[PDB]
């Protein structure tokens, strides 16, 4: 048996949240349950963690503390996390991984989409298997090349459509959480469960081309395009698999 | 301004408020830091 300190268990508490958000596939929660009883006076069950996530991102009202609890607005104290914040972000940092997550009270409107309702149903169609970064023309992707920031930004407008990294070190930015990705495959997105599955409605892939590990960074994704008119003022969505090279180019 | 309906169609501004639809807005503005 080993007892965890305040900061030790808080990092494990954030590792639990990062895991439930499906930003990580691994966790270190050994000793978290006892830490929740000793420091929060409650059983931080999986139901409790869903409520913390659900409140912090969607339904939380008032000020929030470092452990995602909400409150409506001398002598030593045993109870921690009594300092709350009206709006802003929490550095959900487990030591092994971190994500800068914004409270739902910090957005003018809900920036999460209910993918249980808005799951995509797109029809494949003929299209170039290779797409040039300067000539991306997709409904789900808007690309900006900032030569002064030494950066490329890929605005993803349909997060339901996977964007797969290949030899990339990127930073994801959104109105939900900001975090770094360096592993091949589909971009991981924070998942909030609230009577359905919620993910960011939009996000941005920021690729530092100054970083030599991005020299061969490539995105594999479907390019969503507008099709034929089916109803009054609406067109059915189409998509084609394509490869977008980002890291390449020329110097000087 | 892009409107996605039933995850399978894209509609113009008029039907942006219809059932099963949601809208993605491009924001262009200045703000105080
Ligand atoms: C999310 O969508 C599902 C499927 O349409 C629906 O049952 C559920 O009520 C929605 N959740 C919220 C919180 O609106
Ligand atoms: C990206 O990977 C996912 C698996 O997560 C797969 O379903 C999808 O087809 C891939 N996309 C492309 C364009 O290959
Ligand atoms: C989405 O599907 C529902 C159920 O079939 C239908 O009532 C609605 O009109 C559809 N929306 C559009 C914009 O076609
Ligand atoms: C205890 O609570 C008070 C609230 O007035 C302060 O936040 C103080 O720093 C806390 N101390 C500890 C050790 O958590």
């Amino acid at each position: 048996e080993i007892i965890l300190t305040l900061s030790q268990g808080l990092k494990k508490y954030y590792g639990k949240i990062l895991r439930l958000l499906q930003l990580t596939l691994e966790e270190d929660t050994e000793g978290l349950l006892e830490w929740c009883k000793r420091n929060l006076g409650l059983d931080c069950d999986d139901t409790f963690f869903q409520k913390r996530i659900e409140e912090f991102f969607i339904t939380g009202e008032g000020h929030f503390n470092e452990v995602l609890q909400f409150r409506t607005p001398g002598l030593p104290t045993a109870e921690p996390f009594k300092s709350y914040f009206a709006k802003g972000f929490l550095s959900i940092d487990s030591g092994y991984y971190s994500a800068k997550c914004y409270s739902g009270t910090s957005n003018s409107g809900l920036q999460l989409i209910n993918i249980t309702r808005h799951s995509t149903r797109i029809v494949d169609t003929p299209g170039p298997k290779i797409t040039n970064l300067k000539t991306i023309n997709c409904i789900n992707l808007k690309a900006s090349i900032f030569k002064e920031h030494r950066e490329v930004e890929i605005n993803v407008l349909l997060p339901q459509v996977a964007v797969n990294l290949s030899n990339c070190h990127v930073v994801i930015k959104s109105h939900v959480c900001d975090y770094s990705l360096d592993i091949d495959g589909a971009v991981r997105l924070p998942h909030i469960y609230h009577e359905g599955v919620f993910i960011p409605g939009t996000y941005k892939i920021v690729i530092d081309k100054k970083n030599k590990l991005n020299d061969r960074c490539t995105l594999f994704t479907d390019c969503v395009i507008k099709g034929r008119e089916v109803r009054k003022g609406c067109s059915v969505l189409r998509q084609y698999k394509t490869e977008i090279r980002i890291g390449g180019g020329s110097g000087g | 301004k892009i409107t996605i309906c039933n995850g399978s169609t894209i509609c113009d501004q008029r039907l942006g408020s219809e059932l099963g639809c949601y809208t993605i807005n491009r924001v262009r503005s200045f703000k105080l830091g």
